[PDB]
RNA sequence: UCAUCUAGACAGCCGGACGGUGGCCAUGGAAGUCGGAAUCCGCUAAGGAGUGUGUAACAACUCACCGGCCGAAUGAACUAG
């Protein structure tokens, strides 16, 4: 049961990595569920946002390491609270939308991985 | 200066530890500890001295400094 | 259930030096030195690399492996007490009669005297254990600070000063008068 | 400048809210009654926007209200205060229309989902001639296009 | 006593209505043949409608340990009668042979639950062929990599009533 | 009146305790069993009765 | 006997704990939390048509759920020496 839900997560992640060349790693701190929900709706058409336990994710990437070897570079960046954005749009347009939306007294993009290349941005 | 402790090492029981049989039918020969059953007894073997391979209580042997 | 090996670690900072013969611990640091007899607890110590010391017990029961973590906490308290120090802040609490606290000297022994606690004519004197320094703090009304190296000596002196001001034959939920410890910390806290 | 939202059974406290805005209770009630045109028969959310002189009343769309209205209902005095349990026909088109009416207001996840949520909102309504409300929603893909 | 394991095979006495009964077999830990056959008939009277007067024993054979110098972990399933009821227990013992394992089992039950030989029923004993199927911590403790431990506080018993120096408990 | 914070600090030691129902011992507020031997370390505890 | 567990468990800190929806009756009110029934979807990593505090009703706070630190066993009920 728990394992079954977990197995599904592993599979979807693999599919997402294959589906979108552009990957954005986003760090969320003090972001409300409502704040997150709005961002998801704005980016529903061009982006996929994935949230998961890091321990779960690292194992998955190692499991899928033989295929898509360049994704290994993303693993050091995975540490800390993180989210994964998979998008057709290459870079800035997605980034601009994420930072701007729902800033209240705050989503940040920690790193960008595109086509096997990592950008601090 | 540097930190100083008194180490106080003594005669660990593990595989390859040479023991001297204190009492029993062997009673004075050497053996080697092959495996550890539990806290109180071990499987030893003394094949050069003619000690048969056996499980034995740790109170019937004395551990030597040899490993 | 006779745990055959349990083992804790203590970290030694750069400034201190710890000397352990049989079970007598001496910790020497910047603020001074402290010692402790531990011949009642039956553990074994082992220095690893001059900033780590492991303490271990072999074939121990439940109470014995409880005592292992206890003695680790005691020697670690000694180390952090000789590095950072220990400071207990206590506050004076009264309704009508103000508590008047000074420091007197019968035969040069540094007594703390307490006057007018609930208006009585009796004068409460608590002695001061050695190594504990007491300062009546400014800029906060009615606050006393006890500082030192030994958490045992500082907290015991603070507890003696708290217990000396107990109210008798009254409802103590209404008669809340006394001297109560409000803060426990280090002399160089947030170092 | 100030917006106040209240759930009001139509045809009609209000005064307490009105005093802060310095608006006559009777005037507000009359305006609300007119807006309840939507239904009045049943409770509906009403939005009042105050211009600092007068308050304008509009009826905000609510899933329960729209669903209750869709179920055909004989007008009820409510003096009886009966249970007034609501029984409804499938009304698949009406629910799809309701989902469209919501138009993913407040970000419903999908057009189909908005309809599914609308179906869930019919906890009160039977919502089907022969089925539990939204029981077959997962089963049938029909009407997904209609909601969009 | 010091236990031995026997197979005991018996059957009912053959009648004209039914010759060749079904030859039941059981494994008994007992001190000797007499106690082994008594326990065999005890458990067959608990299982089938037979008794010693109505049946016979066709074979009794001692089964000694196949590898008496391999260190095994055994899982043992046991019924015992307490002072208020009957309970099932599962205990696992790291030891070198089956008879010694059930000897330490009988000592363990008599020590920890005051259960006697008449109260303990041995359901089964089986070697656990794989590690990480071991479920008790007191035996999983001894399965770690490079297991070693010291023996503090050596006490040497003396032959004389008087000793001429203060003894040492270094080991 | 004492002060609100000072009443809180004094009531931390005087009023925010628990009482064993068997031997009337004054106990920590989050305790589960009494620390006394004479009641047999019982778990019959009640909050200390406040004013107001 | 049930459960959780190196795909990260139980304590401890820190963050989120959301929309349809103030779900349907009933009340002068009761919007998760006076009660009666039902108790379903979306977004989800995750969030009960609600665990309490909580207000006239709100608002607000906290929960059981998911996440970072921790890295390995732990929780509940019961039995008997
Ligand atoms: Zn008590």
């Amino acid at each position: 049961g728990i394992r079954e839900k977990k197995a599904e997560y592993f599979a979807k992640l693999r599919e997402y990595l294959e589906e979108y060349k552009s990957l954005f790693v986003v760090g969320v701190d003090n972001v409300s569920s409502q704040q997150m929900h709005e961002v998801r709706k704005e980016l529903r058409g061009r982006a996929v946002v994935l949230m998961g336990k890091n321990t779960m994710v690292r194992r998955a990437i190692r499991g899928f390491l033989s295929d898509l070897p360049d994704f290994e570079k993303l693993l050091p960046f995975v540490k800390g609270n993180v989210g994964f954005v998979f998008t057709n749009e290459p870079l800035t347009e997605i980034k601009n939308v994420i930072v701007s939306n729902r800033v209240a007294a705050g989503l940040t993009v920690v790193q960008v991985y595109d086509n096997g290349q990592v950008f601090p941005s | 200066t540097d930190s100083i402790v008194k180490a106080s090492n003594w005669r660990l029981v593990e595989v390859g530890r040479v023991v001297l049989i204190k009492k029993g039918q062997s009673a004075g020969k050497l053996a080697a500890i092959v495996e550890i059953i539990d806290q109180k007894k071990v499987l030893i073997d003394g094949p050069k001295a003619g000690v048969p391979r056996q499980a034995i209580n740790l109170g019937q042997v004395v551990l030597t400094p040899l490993t | 259930m006779k745990y055959i090996q349990t083992e804790q670690q203590i970290e030694v900072p750069e400034g201190v030096t710890v000397s352990i013969k049989s079970r007598i611990v001496k910790v020497v640091g910047p603020r001074g030195t402290l010692t402790k007899n531990l011949k009642h607890i039956d553990v074994t110590f082992t220095k690893v690399n001059n900033q780590l010391i492991k303490v271990a017990v072999h074939n121990g029961g439940r109470k014995h492996v409880a005592a292992l973590r206890t003695v680790k906490s005691l020697v670690d308290n000694m180390i952090t007490g000789v590095t950072k120090g220990y400071k207990y802040k206590m506050r004076y609490v009264y309704a009508h009669f103000p508590i008047n606290v000074n420091i007197v000297e019968k035969d040069g022994a540094k007594f703390i005297e307490v006057r007018n606690f609930l208006g009585d004519k009796k004068i409460r004197n608590v002695p001061v254990r050695d190594g504990v320094t007491i300062e009546f703090s400014t800029n906060v009304k009615d606050e006393i600070v006890l500082s030192g190296n030994s958490v045992e000596d500082v907290s015991q002196n603070a507890a003696d000063l708290q217990q000396i001001c107990r109210v008798r034959n009254k409802d103590i939920r209404k008669f809340l008068d006394g001297i109560y410890v409000s803060h426990k910390g280090f002399i160089t806290e947030d170092l | 400048v100030k917006y106040l939202y209240l759930r009001a059974v139509g045809g009609e406290l209000a005064p307490k809210i009105g005093p802060l805005g310095l608006s006559p209770k009777k005037v507000g009630e009359d305006i609300a009654k007119a807006t309840k045109e939507f239904k009045g028969i049943k409770v509906t959310v009403q939005l009042k926007i105050q211009n600092r002189q007068a308050a304008a009343s509009v009826v905000p769309s609510a899933s329960s209200l729209v669903i209750t209205a869709l179920k055909e209902p004989p007008r009820d005095r409510k003096k009886d205060k009966n249970v007034k349990h609501s029984g409804n026909i499938q009304l698949d088109e009406i629910i799809e229309i309701a989902r469209q009416m919501r138009d993913k207001s407040f970000g419903r996840t999908l057009a189909s989902v908005t309809k599914e949520i609308l179906g869930t909102a019919q906890s009160v309504g039977c919502r089907v001639d022969f089925k539990n409300p939204h029981d077959i929603i997962e089963g049938i893909n029909a009407g997904e296009i209609e909601i969009p | 006593a010091h236990f031995k394991e026997y197979q005991v095979i018996g059957r009912r006495l053959p009648t004209e209505s039914v010759p060749e009964p079904k030859l039941f077999r059981m494994r008994i830990f007992a001190s000797n043949e007499v106690i082994a056959k008594s326990r065999y008939w005890y458990f067959l009277q608990k299982l089938h409608k037979v008794k010693k007067a109505s049946g016979e024993i066709v074979s009794i054979n001692q089964i000694n340990e196949a590898h008496p110098t391999k260190v095994k972990n055994f899982g043992v399933w046991v019924r015992y009668d307490s002072r208020s009821g009957t309970h099932n227990m599962y205990k696992e013992i790291r030891d070198v042979s089956r008879v010694a394992a059930v000897e330490t089992l009988y000592q363990d039950m008599a020590a920890r639950h005051r259960a006697r030989f008449r109260s303990i029923h041995i359901l089964k004993v089986a070697e656990i062929e794989k590690t990480a199927d071991v479920k008790r911590q007191y035996v999983k403790q001894f399965l770690t990599k490079d297991l070693k431990f010291p023996l503090p506080h050596r006490v040497q018993k003396s032959t004389k009533t008087f000793s001429y120096k203060r003894p040492s408990t270094f080991y | 009146i004492i002060e609100p914070s000072l009443k809180a600090l004094a009531s931390k030691y005087n009023c925010d305790k628990s009482v064993c129902r068997k031997c009337y011992a004054r106990l920590p507020p989050r305790a589960t069993n009494c620390r006394k031997r004479k009641c047999g370390h019982t778990n019959q505890l009640r909050p200390k009765k406040k004013l107001k």
